[PDB]
């Protein structure tokens, strides 16, 4: 009995857990599984969800029932959970839809504050402007407080907290679109568990109510001053983009994928960065993002300052001699290097400098993962200035960090790839379109080769990406 | 030598494990694979006796012949085999020794998160019709032994 002698093992984790309920066919090894489950840790198994829940749905019935027992077990104590299954269940179907209706049979508070949402994106389809809708959606959103606070919190804030007040002078529409996206400014009360403390006391002139495009620190303190709960030191600002018309789906597989190459590289010790944003998926057509505070696309900076981006790093950082521009530029090379690594085994297409954006530190960050392995309707010169020139000491430094953090990343590529390779079980996805788009996955990370070829194949790679 | 040669047997719904109770017992071995009538025999010593048990496994009257007792194995994990042992009672009666020992067993309690029979309930089922009860788990060997160690020991 070598297999016992596996799942009995240390070396047995939730991964692994999750690879033989997929693939073994044996009802004596599903049904143990399902037991080590409850053995596992919480927040390692929550990573999974989107994959147990997609297996649930899209797969035998024998595995299916399987995992049922452990995840009615932490519907039953966590009111969020429950919450993160009844939206994952409805909008991965197209079985469990007997179960997402008993789960919601409480929660009728945050559903509420989730349609009321997603109903005032979907008004703003009369007015043709980015200004008009903004206008519209401030006032549409000063009615969410004369029902507030209440049981209703923001599923991407890594804590319990309870919704008490939105400053809707501060929302504002992103674009001129007909199901236009608008990011909003939610204030919350934390606390110990959300299923333990009661909903917070509620307390009601030409003072706070002024939208500028101002950093994280002067936008929230200039909303404490403002907010009647802005004196408990419980107090703390969210923010979260609401689509009402974008299926955010294929955003969360790739946030998986972003989350994993980043616990590999930091666990081999490769100094690359990058920066998953948090998805929520509320259904196949609609969901909300939770942006990472002061960054804005490089389209947006190249307009308002009217420079080049290595001007705009002198200007904002300092000269070349300057010790915070070293450092700027170190988070522009690692940060580079991280996401180009992104782009390639991921195969991340549609990339302008209106989906990359740019933080106050110098990183990069690549947004709008849509057209992604199969689905589809680059080193620019701008880029390689930041870091010197072709030859400047701090390109080499970026084709090294690609070299020894695609390395480290075949030495996991196994956890990598099963993210995506169970997501593809029966989403009718775009990224899924090829009958073989796995092979491609795998065939890019190049297991065969050698580091020899390997830096030949990072430099051929450099190459072709300008 | 040994002195007497017990004939228990192995029934339930197939699934439930009595093939791996069958070997643990036995030769101490389980493997979470399955595969699939057939008997193994261990002796062992109860009242300073050398008593070789014949247990009996299926996947009918020639099952039940010289069938001294019975081991009705149900599984806790489905609430299933819990029921059809009252089917399974039928199945004793009508061709079954007359007076064997029926020791209730409940196997797979090593599946603690996956429980879907109350041990006391099942408990009380044996009290019903004077059964002897247990629940085993041929994975991690939890009364493994002692289960034919008390039904050879309780066939006097
Ligand atoms: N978790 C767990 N699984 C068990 C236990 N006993 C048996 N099994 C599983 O049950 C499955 C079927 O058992 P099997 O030998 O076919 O019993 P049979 O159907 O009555 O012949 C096997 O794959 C075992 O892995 C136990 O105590 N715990
Ligand atoms: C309101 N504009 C800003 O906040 C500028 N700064 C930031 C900072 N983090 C971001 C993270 C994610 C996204 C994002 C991702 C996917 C999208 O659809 C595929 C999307 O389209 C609504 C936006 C934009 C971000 N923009
Ligand atoms: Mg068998």
């Amino acid at each position: 009995s070598w297999l016992l002698r596996l799942f009995e093992s240390k070396l047995f984790d939730i991964s692994m857990a999750i690879s033989y309920l997929y693939n073994s066919k044996e009802p004596g090894v599903q049904a143990y599984i399902g037991n080590r489950l409850f053995c596992f840790r919480n927040e390692d198994v929550d990573f999974y969800l989107p994959q147990l829940l997609n297996m649930y749905i899209h797969m035998d019935e024998d595995v299916g029932d399987a995992i049922k027992p452990y995840i009615v077990h932490r519907c039953r104590q966590s009111i969020n959970f429950s919450l993160q299954c009844a939206l994952l269940l409805g909008a991965y179907s197209s079985r469990g839809t007997k179960l997402r209706k008993l789960i919601l049979s409480r929660l009728a508070p945050e559903r509420e504050f989730i349609k009321s949402l997603m109903a005032i994106g979907k008004r703003l389809a009369t007015l043709p402007t980015k200004e008009q809708k903004t206008q519209r959606l401030i006032s549409e959103l000063s009615l969410l407080n004369h029902k507030l606070p209440a049981r209703v919190w923001l599923p991407t804030a890594g804590f319990d907290h309870h919704v008490v007040r939105v400053p809707h002078t501060q929302a504002v529409v992103l674009n001129s679109k007909d199901k236009a996206p608008y990011l909003i400014y939610v204030e919350v009360l934390e606390c110990e568990n959300f299923d333990t403390t009661s909903v917070p006391a509620r307390i009601p002139e030409d003072p706070s109510a002024v939208a500028l495009k101002e950093p994280w620190q002067e936008k929230v303190r200039r909303i404490r001053e403002g907010s009647p709960y802005g004196h408990l030191p419980n107090w703390r600002l969210l923010s979260v983009i609401v689509k009402c018309g974008d299926d955010l789906r294929q955003e969360l597989l790739a946030f998986q994928v972003l989350k994993q190459l980043q616990s590999i590289w930091e666990q081999e010790r490769v100094p690359l960065w990058i920066k998953p944003y948090k998805i929520l998926v509320i259904s196949a057509d609609s969901g909300m993002i939770e942006p990472v505070v002061n960054a804005v696309s490089i389209h947006q900076v190249k307009k308002q300052s009217q420079l080049s981006l290595l001007d705009y790093f002198l200007q904002e950082h300092g000269s070349y001699t300057t010790e915070a521009f070293l450092s700027a530029q170190r988070n522009f090379v690692q940060s580079c290097a991280g996401y180009c690594l992104v782009c390639y085994l991921l195969q991340v297409k549609d990339r302008h400098n209106g989906n990359i954006l740019l933080d106050a530190e110098g990183h990069i960050i690549h947004i709008d993962f849509g057209f992604i392995l199969s689905s589809s309707p680059k080193l620019t010169t701008e880029f390689v200035d930041v870091m010197g020139g072709l030859d400047g000491d701090m390109f080499n430094y970026y084709k090294m960090l690609m070299l020894q953090g695609l390395i480290a990343a075949r030495k996991h590529m196994d956890k990598v790839v099963q993210i995506v390779e169970i997501m593809q079980q029966g989403s009718q996805l775009p990224c899924f379109h090829g009958s073989s788009t796995i092979r491609n996955l795998k065939e890019r990370f190049h297991m065969s080769m050698t580091e020899e070829q390997l830096q030949l194949l990072v430099e051929q790679m450099v190459d072709g990406s300008m | 030598e040994y002195d007497y040669l017990f004939k228990v047997v192995l029934i339930g719904d197939s699934g439930v494990g009595k093939s791996n109770l069958l070997s643990r017992f036995t030769r101490n071995e389980f493997n979470l694979e399955s595969k699939s009538v057939e008997f193994a025999t261990r002796s062992i010593q109860v009242d300073g006796k050398t008593i070789k048990a014949q247990i009996w496994d299926t996947a009918t009257s020639a099952y039940y012949r010289g069938a001294v007792g019975a081991l009705l194995v149900y599984d806790i994990a489905k609430h299933l085999t819990y029921e059809n042992v009252e089917r399974w009672l039928k199945e004793l009666r009508d061709h079954a020794d007359s007076n064997i020992v029926i020791m209730l067993v409940g196997n797979k309690s090593d599946l603690r998160h996956l429980r879907a029979v109350p041990t006391d309930e099942a408990r009380a089922f044996a009290e019903k019709n004077g059964l002897s009860f247990i629940e085993t788990s041929a994975l991690d060997s939890t009364n493994v032994e002692a289960a034919f160690q008390t039904i050879l020991t309780e066939i006097y």
